[PDB]
């Protein structure tokens, strides 16, 4: 079966067809033990000194809001994205999830990733499926029709696929799957994680939010930093607190 | 001359202006990650392939970001990523931190294609793993559906890339096999004796 035919002739697209898309609850219940209370700030961070975000952190998840999630409705170009000094926020060894989207930010977000001092390890693509409605507006450099978004992932210092697959959300909803999360709190990178340009909708234990339309703020530095201080300082967040 | 062709040899040293312009050039190279060095992958003379048109390159682990090197320094803007999810014959899924559930296909453009089918497929293959190594058979009907007709050229096919409307070239190929009269033409006159 030829299922990119079959898109050609129905509108179905191939992922449509993919099926099915242990001590794993364990490992869950200790990455929800060791989370630190979610805590959260809005900023404008054009505008914000990103250096006043304290310690550095292990995880950087990155999700700056691209023009091309507005198809059909402040948007960040990679010129903005790519002058953010995200390598004064990170640890000497710490990791970096960035949402690339699916135009030129696979090559742009992988400059970025070399600007702030990573290497690509993996690349994770949100295949979005189209069960509930077998049509596309193409961006002019366009060849195929795209149906997916990626999120690189970086290494800078010394169980799970990296596919997921989702239903394409309402024309001019931009979430993206909570399953990135899933991914990142499984690898037991520690436990300073930060993303930049969340929601109210995804604030969550065991991170950091900060963003401009975050409605309320509660992060204080020094509680927060209180979170790591000894005997805590290493833990991956995935093993049993220290009493 | 429609049905395929085919050229046994080291791309490497293969004088490929022989065998003229192509409206899709396709390349699923030995990745140095039979191999070649990521010098000899730059100097690959890709540029005289094409004029106008659609280039298709196979990447994996490094080769992701080298890859775009050699896709940019041979003259083309990478303008989509293909993707394959590959299944087993039940339609389940199948880098030292994830998994792998796909390969990962570079798309870019040179010059100004024109009259091409532009969005006619979707960036996303399922389709059941072969051999090793082995690309599925789909990509051939999106590059046929995407650019009808024309002529196409594959870089490090095997015998089993053969497909009409494309000439392969690759060093597991049983000879050479020519038909178009022009490329005869050209490749009597360059190579008299048959060697390369
Ligand atoms: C996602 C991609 C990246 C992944 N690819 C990986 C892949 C691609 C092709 C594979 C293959 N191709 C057949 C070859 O002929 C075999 C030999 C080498 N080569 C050459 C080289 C050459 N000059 C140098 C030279 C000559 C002589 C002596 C030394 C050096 N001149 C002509 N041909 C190609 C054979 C076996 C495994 C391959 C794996 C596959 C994908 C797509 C799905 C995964």
């Amino acid at each position: 079966n030829d299922y990119c035919q079959h898109f050609v002739d129905t509108g179905h697209r191939p992922q449509n067809f993919i099926r099915d898309v242990e001590l794993i609850r364990l490992k869950d219940e200790l990455i929800a033990k060791s989370n630190t209370p979610p805590m959260y700030l809005q900023a404008d961070i054009e505008a914000f000194d990103i250096r006043e975000l304290t310690p550095k952190f292990d995880v950087i998840l990155l999700e700056p809001p691209l023009e091309e999630y507005y198809r059909e409705t402040k948007c960040w170009t990679w010129d903005d994205i790519m002058k953010l000094e995200i390598d004064e926020i990170a640890a000497p060894r710490s990791f970096i999830f960035l949402w690339c989207g699916s135009g030129e930010g696979l090559d742009l977000g992988r400059v970025c990733l070399r600007k702030w001092g990573y290497r690509r390890c993996e690349d994770i693509c949100w295949i979005k499926t189209n069960k509930n409605n077998p049509t596309k507006t193409l961006d002019p450099k366009a060849v195929f029709q795209r149906t997916k978004e990626h999120c690189l992932m970086g290494i800078k210092g010394t169980v799970d696929i990296d596919l997921i697959i989702t239903e394409e959300p309402e024309i001019g909803n931009i979430e993206k799957p909570v399953e990135i999360f899933h991914i990142i709190e499984h690898f037991c990178l520690g436990r300073r994680r930060l993303h930049l340009f969340g929601r109210d909708s995804t604030i969550r234990p065991g991170w950091l939010t900060v963003g401009p339309t975050l409605t309320n703020s509660n992060y204080n530095a020094e509680t927060y930093a209180s979170y790591f201080s000894a005997p805590n300082s290493y833990l991956t967040g995935c093993t049993e607190e220290i009493e | 001359l429609f049905p395929p062709q085919w050229i046994c040899c080291d791309i490497r040293y293969l004088d490929v202006s022989i065998l003229g312009k192509f409206a899709v050039v396709m390349a699923d190279p030995p990745w140095d990650i039979g191999t070649l060095t990521d010098d000899e992958m730059r100097r690959l003379n890709i540029p005289v392939l094409q004029d106008d048109g659609f280039l298709f390159l196979w990447v994996t682990g490094r080769a992701m970001e080298l890859g775009r090197e050699c896709l940019n320094l041979w003259g083309y803007e990478r303008v989509d990523e293909i993707i394959w999810v590959k299944t087993n014959q039940l339609q389940r899924i199948i880098g030292h931190w994830l998994n792998h559930g796909k390969e990962h296909c570079l798309v870019g453009v040179k010059g100004n294609p024109q009259g091409f089918n532009q969005g006619l497929d979707c960036d996303v293959i399922v389709a059941e793993v072969r051999s090793t190594s082995h690309k599925p058979d789909e990509i051939y009907g999106m590059i046929e559906r995407l650019s009808p007709g024309t002529r196409k050229i594959e870089l490090f096919g095997r015998p089993h890339n053969v497909q009409p409307n494309w000439i392969t070239l690759g060093n597991q190929l049983d000879g050479i096999h020519l038909l178009d009269p022009d490329v005869v033409a050209r490749f009597k006159q360059r190579y008299p004796d048959g060697i390369i």
